[PDB]
């Protein structure tokens, strides 16, 4: 009776872990993102800038 | 004690079925208690990548 509880509680806790897991790192991965967008027009001003020099 | 070694050997019969079942089901449970513990970076390792 135990095994047969113990195995569905490993069993669920691989899916578990590995939906935290993906919720855990899924903050860092949009903020990549955003900074990509943002970088591009960080520098863009460099173009503008020289532009007018 | 005829009949008490007699007695001591069912006893032993009875433990032997016991620890030899204790010793299958271990074996499962310590088969997916590591999966469930290193599945965090199965996955992590896994996006690190996209990151």
């Amino acid at each position: 009776a135990q095994r047969d509880y113990e195995l569905k509680k490993a069993a669920y806790d691989i899916e578990v872990n590995t939906r935290r897991a993906q919720a855990d790192l899924a903050y860092q991965l949009q903020v990549a993102k955003t900074k990509q967008q943002i970088e591009e027009q960080r520098v863009q001003v460099q173009v503008v800038e020289r532009a007018q020099q | 004690l005829d009949v008490k070694f007699m007695a001591d050997t069912k006893i032993a019969d009875s433990k032997r079925a016991f620890e030899l079942q204790k010793s299958a089901f271990s074996e499962e449970v310590n088969i997916k208690t590591a999966e469930a513990q290193l599945a965090y970076e199965l996955q992590g390792a896994r996006e690190q990548q996209k990151i």
